[PDB]
This record gives C-alpha cells, structure tokens and sequence, in this order.
C-alpha cells in the first residue's frame, strides 16, 4: 500500500493496514462527533 | 508493482560485491 513491492500473503497487506490504523493517537475517538454518532445510533435503536 | 519488484531485484543482486602523465590523474580519480 505504500510501496511498489509485492507480498507473498495477503496477511501482510492486513498487517500493513492494521499498522498505518494504530499510528493515530487514541482519544481521536474523544472528538464531539464520534460521541454524537454513538449516541444518535442509540437513540435510533431505542425508537426503532 | 510486480515488474518494478522483479527488476529492482534484478538490479540489488546485479550491485552486490563479489567474494604517461595522464596515468597519475587516471589512477587518482577514475581508477580510484
């Protein structure tokens, strides 16, 4: 995904993404819109 | 991706080392 190599699993390709996924700092998810989305989604849920 | 894989490993194994008064500039610089 940022190179011009080729892989011999598709695990690899996993793990790549999966690395590139953890170099963002935890509490990102603290932003004002994933607590909104949560709790619109739980809302939604409640009044389905 | 599997063209520049292939000859860009062509080329690191084509890199690897292997196991008069004009001669005085010539082993100076490009001999050297």
């Amino acid at each position: 995904f940022m190179s011009r190599i080729v892989y011999k699993h598709y695990r690899s390709l996993i793990s790549e993404v999966t690395t590139c996924f953890f170099l963002f700092e935890k509490g990102l998810h603290g932003n004002m819109n994933e607590e909104a989305k949560i709790h619109l989604e739980t809302v939604e849920w409640a009044l389905k | 991706s599997e063209s520049v894989s292939l000859i860009t490993k062509i080329l690191s194994d084509l890199e690897l080392n292997i196991t008069t008064v004009l001669d005085k500039f010539f082993q100076n610089e490009t001999q050297k």
